[PDB]
């Protein structure tokens, strides 16, 4: 309990270890992500961008003849729960569900969020 | 995982190819270790050089983490029992053998290999 007791926080303070020596620290790290992990002190925004934007252009190339025209677009992106001119009266036994969807447009829009 | 390269085939459904399946294809990815480098994470200095430098290791051979130090990065077990995956410092590599040799014994040969080592533990403690 002595040995083992709250040893995680060195990682990130080695002024306070003995001599600052790493080699003193408990580090948390997989074998696997360890030879992916090497360019250091890259942005996140770097990090996460560059995954994205890769398979991006792996997702372009492959099905989309790298014809970005070919993407289809939509208002807003997401929102969706993995599952001309009319008039809508309701009563005791008209389902919210459906009800709601009406007003709501399929269109993918300011009406279509609004509901 | 550690870049859109090698995470790609699990979207695509790709990878579950290799074991004549049906493409079997991923809703999203998670990085842990990928990160620790970050500008922006607090990881210390001297700690992102520490992590960098080690050399990772396929799929092919994580499994020697049970054993010796492989890509840099041993288990070791928590106060509790349960395997831990740690950068494998001098530190963390007494912390293991302590847990191969003191913290291993019955609760009845606990303080006798104690007293019988303590220059040595004493000693390991205040060197590494
Ligand atoms: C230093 C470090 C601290 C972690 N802390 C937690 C935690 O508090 N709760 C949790 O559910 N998983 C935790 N994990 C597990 C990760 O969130 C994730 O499941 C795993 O790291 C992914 O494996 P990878 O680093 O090889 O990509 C931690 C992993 C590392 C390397």
């Amino acid at each position: 309990i002595f040995f083992k007791k709250d040893s995680l926080w060195q990682s990130e303070h080695l002024e306070a270890v003995v001599d600052q020596d790493v080699q003193r620290t408990c580090i948390l790290h997989g074998p696997v992500a360890a030879q992916f992990t090497k360019v250091i002190d890259e942005p996140i925004k770097s990090i996460m961008d560059g995954i994205h934007d890769g398979h991006i252009k792996k997702l372009l190339h492959q099905y989309y003849g790298d014809d970005e025209s070919k993407i289809p677009a939509v208002e807003y992106f997401g929102g969706e729960s993995p599952v001309d001119s009319a008039v809508f009266k309701a009563t005791s036994s008209t389902d919210e569900e459906s009800w709601f969807k009406a007003l709501a447009g399929s269109e993918i829009n300011w009406r279509h969020a609004s509901f | 995982f550690g870049s859109a390269d090698d995470t790609y085939p699990y979207l695509t459904g790709e990878w579950s190819t290799k074991f004549d399946y049906p493409p079997m294809p991923f809703d999203g990815f998670l990085f842990g270790s990928r990160v620790m480098i970050a500008k922006e994470v607090k990881t210390s200095p001297d700690a992102k050089k520490c992590i960098a430098a080690c050399t990772g290791v396929p799929d092919d051979k994580w499994e020697q983490t049970y054993k010796k130090p492989t890509g840099g990065i041993v288990t070791v077990r928590s106060e509790m029992g349960e395997p831990i995956h740690k950068i494998a410092t001098r530190g963390v590599m007494l912390w293991k053998e302590f847990d191969e040799t003191i913290f291993n014994l019955p609760k009845n040969k606990l303080v006798p290999t104690l007293e019988a080592k303590r220059d040595y533990i004493i000693s390991r403690l205040n060197a590494d």
